[PDB]
């Protein structure tokens, strides 16, 4: 009974950290944000900021 | 001179400048239209805000288009149906696609005063008047959005959205050049520093606007 | 009362613009003065008035006038009947602009 | 807790988007005729029924 | 002039300003209103808080759902049904969503004066509001929460929350333009610094009010 | 009136009215049903 | 003028300002209430201390609540029984729980002038008067603690906790704006520097208070 | 099918013109 | 002198300049034109934008294809046939191409007043243009897009786009040399700073106009 | 049943990171973008910036 409880909790803790990290965040204010350009989903981007 | 509280027309602004620049003489008032023209051209040279935007239908003959004379800067353009936002590329890239190309995306570039399109699109203007109650859009047309230069006042009771929103913007900027005609050097900086302060105040109202709804990441993956 | 073409040459040069803000008199007695102000861009003409105010001793200590001609003139008028007021001196609060 | 009894007492003279001082006249004339057309539209539906 | 302990509004404020600049002459007063129209604008251009926010229902109708004139910036947006929050994106993505029809995460974007939503939503309002119908809040449609351009004062007994709460602000900030009409710049600096230091207090008040109750950084939902 | 309580007051906006384009949009929805009834 | 030693009422403070700002004239004394109003609004805009806090019972109809008009900033809120401290989340998070949710914690967010709750709580106000010796709390009620704006004086013998605790706080802050009416620029900084010194003196009295009993770590683990 | 946002005054001109003709022939 | 609200052109500008430097004496005016010829040159030496660009056909004839007098700088270059873009290189490479004859990526280079192209192209023009032939745009030959030296003014009613759009620029920049003829250097600094700050606006306008529509950094073509 | 869900969702959270970084995006400031030079599809430097 104890083994199932710990292994469940440990794997549960493992999963959410993975699920948070794998699909990533980024950070930039409105200044130099370029909202229109950044939304491009192509890995080969053609536009950035300076 | 005297001016009203709701400064909204070029006529009242022309006298308001002579009020804030309190001097009133033939050597100064007669050149005030030139100062306003100098101020507006400086402001509109780099300012980009939605109220001065414009919709337009193109006349693509064969993968080509002529740039409107009033065009300043280009933003998103799309089809009237199904969307399909277009994207800009370089002439050295679109030419590569033409020779090797003998559902696909759309790319465009600029040749001086002309637009180009790789897939050889054909679009037409609306069918226009007759009885002229509606303006029926035509199939296979495209819609373009761009920033256009607002017309110069050239008239007293003429008005512009800038006067309605930020009348003090042009007022301070025209006082810059007014303090350039007579070298009120201390006045030059105070109007300019206030002028850029109002001018820069425009942009963070706008970038906080286009991304206001719910700041997220990029949900665009190819699949 | 009137004096035409005050160039303020004892503090600054003649041709520069001088932002006028306040006239600060030192009056005596009771009365109701009327102050006028004006100027011209050139030193020869008698300038065009820009504003006028009524000065009441005991309520107002000085007046506000907005001018920046290099050649300022002011007018002091006393038409009130029961006034025995008097003025000892003035103090013009003003700034410096520019010239061409 | 609160009552929605308040009414607009000022004039729509400012605003960064949409209505402007050079276009509030068009907004005012459009709004007043829209209500009048709608008011006579309900009467039109009433008499048609 | 004179005033009351609280300065409820314009009818008194436009005098108190003259006061705080003791020398109140007519060439100056008659522009008081203008100074004020300047200051409130310099504020609202970037100030954002609840008290000016708005609830409102919309009419999507083909996803052309149009932007209200009074609009400045959006905080959130949703349905009255089951509380579904939208989020915002670019055309360049929503267009893909179209070219890949299959929609639960609703997105939307800003095409000029238009709002687009990927799915062809159909929230609704009545025709022009002669109304005669609350209609269960217009069929409990989407509802918008957005900051709106407040009305420029046009009357002495006219008012605004600001004066109920924070008038000294307006006072100082208009004294700013008042001390610019006539050249007393040191006073300008002082007025302006104080305006800003008064102001930032407000936004900090709001910040400390927002996200109270110690929420976790983000409840990580698996689903 | 108040020391700490700020939630007891609020100032309204300039006006909660729709655009002329929104008036144009409502014009059609009230016009589109017209020829439907006309038909 | 003359003032007492235990300055505790608005009436004596109004004359005390005219004593420290030793000048006494109609152009200055008549505006003193405006200066005090300016000082208090600046102070209360960001100050958060326990004596201005308030308890309140809510009226949750269906997972919703209307924000009290006097609300400024929210802190801990809980159930009248068994505790269950609530936590704040984002609208984009609570909406996710609603659609996928068809012993649990409680989350809440803010929709403009309204509160929301995911579990669709229903709470009621106390049953109130009749004979009215007690105010009996009702079952399934909730209790909220928030910072509320203290009322403006608007009366001579009226008093506030600030005068009782730090009378010099408002005294120096109202001298700031008093030295703004007449440009005692040197006076502006000295009152302000002392004013913030007294104002900042409030906070470390408070943060040293909430964690005073026995500074430890976090004994909260999920098990 | 999304419409663009041109000058509001022009839309108001289209708003009243079409409404005027629609309601006039309606009468 | 006096002027009109818009300063269309030279005939008025050469007076407005005298104006903005109030003391307009003859020793000074008669060099106005010279100051202007200086300023426009100081500009065009490095300014680059569309409105001065050019379309033009060429005659390669043995790859000696010669450079037009009016030339300053090239933006791109191509055929009217199938839209093939050339690119540019050095002699040291094209010569190799020659010593290694086998040509699709067409290159070219700058030999003094001559343009070379690796392959012995044969675009064509008529002999001297008495013309009498549009000839399908000279047999739809290569076409060039290059910035060209604009004409120096030579007439009062002569004009240029610049004045339609941005005259204050010329005004200030020539005042620069005007305030150098006669020693008033502070005015010089002011004129010059303003000219530059006016100018950079234009190039930024153009930059924000170029590459609009969010293109990808480079569509990577395999082929 | 459970292992399939966790394994699939792990790869789904994996692959969404796969394509995002694969679509190489370059962001610069507004100034010094040099759009004409950068957008060349040939990765051979003939146009450059300090």
């Amino acid at each position: 009974k104890d083994i199932q409880d710990l292994r469940t909790a440990l794997v549960r803790g493992y999963i959410d950290n993975v699920n948070n990290a794998n699909y990533g965040r980024y950070k930039a204010l409105v200044g130099a944000y370029d909202r229109r350009s950044l939304l491009d989903n192509r890995p080969g981007g053609v536009v950035e900021m300076e | 001179p005297d001016v009203q509280y709701p400064i909204n027309t070029y006529g009242w602004l022309k006298k308001a400048v002579a009020l804030w620049a309190d001097r009133d003489d033939d050597e100064f008032v007669n050149q005030i239209p030139n100062f306003i023209n100098f101020a507006e051209k400086e402001i509109y040279r780099n300012l980009r805000i939605p109220p001065l935007e414009k919709e337009v239908y193109l006349d693509i003959k064969d993968g080509v288009a002529y740039i409107p004379p009033d065009y300043l800067e280009a933003q998103w353009m799309m089809r009237a149906k199904d969307g399909t936002i277009f994207q800009v590329t370089s002439p050295e890239e679109i030419s590569y696609r033409r020779q090797h190309g003998t559902n696909q995306p759309v790319n465009f570039a600029r040749f001086g005063s002309r637009f180009i399109f790789y897939p050889s699109i054909e679009a037409d203007t609306p069918y226009y008047p007759d009885d002229g109650s509606p303006l029926i859009p035509a199939e296979n047309s495209v819609i373009l959005s761009y920033y256009a230069d607002p017309p110069e006042f050239h008239e007293d009771t003429d008005t512009s959205t800038i006067l309605t929103i930020a009348p003090e913007l042009l007022l301070y900027f025209t006082l810059r050049h007014a303090c350039l005609f007579v070298q009120d050097d201390n006045g030059v900086q105070k109007w300019s520093a206030l002028g850029k302060a109002i001018l820069d105040e425009m942009v963070e109202q706008n970038k906080k606007q286009e991304y206001s709804g719910s700041p997220i990441a990029i949900p665009n993956n190819m699949t | 009362l009137e004096r035409t073409g005050i160039d303020f040459d004892n503090v600054t040069n003649e041709w520069n613009q001088k932002h006028i803000n306040r006239f600060r008199p030192q009056t005596t007695g009771s009365g109701t003065y009327i102050f006028e102000a004006g100027g011209s861009q050139f030193s020869n003409e008698y300038g065009h008035p820009h504003t006028s105010k009524t000065y009441t001793i005991g309520v107002d200590r000085h007046v506000s006038v907005r001018l920046n001609h290099p050649y300022l003139f002011y007018n002091v008028i006393d038409n009130d009947v029961n006034s025995n007021a008097a003025i000892n001196g003035l103090t013009i609060e003003f700034a410096v602009g520019g010239r061409r | 807790i609160v009552y929605n009894n308040q009414a607009p007492d000022a004039v729509n003279n400012v605003g960064q988007f949409g209505a402007t001082e050079g276009s509030i006249g068009a907004y005012k004339q459009a709004a007043e005729y829209a209500a009048d057309s709608k008011y006579w539209a309900l009467l039109a539906e009433s008499k048609f029924g």
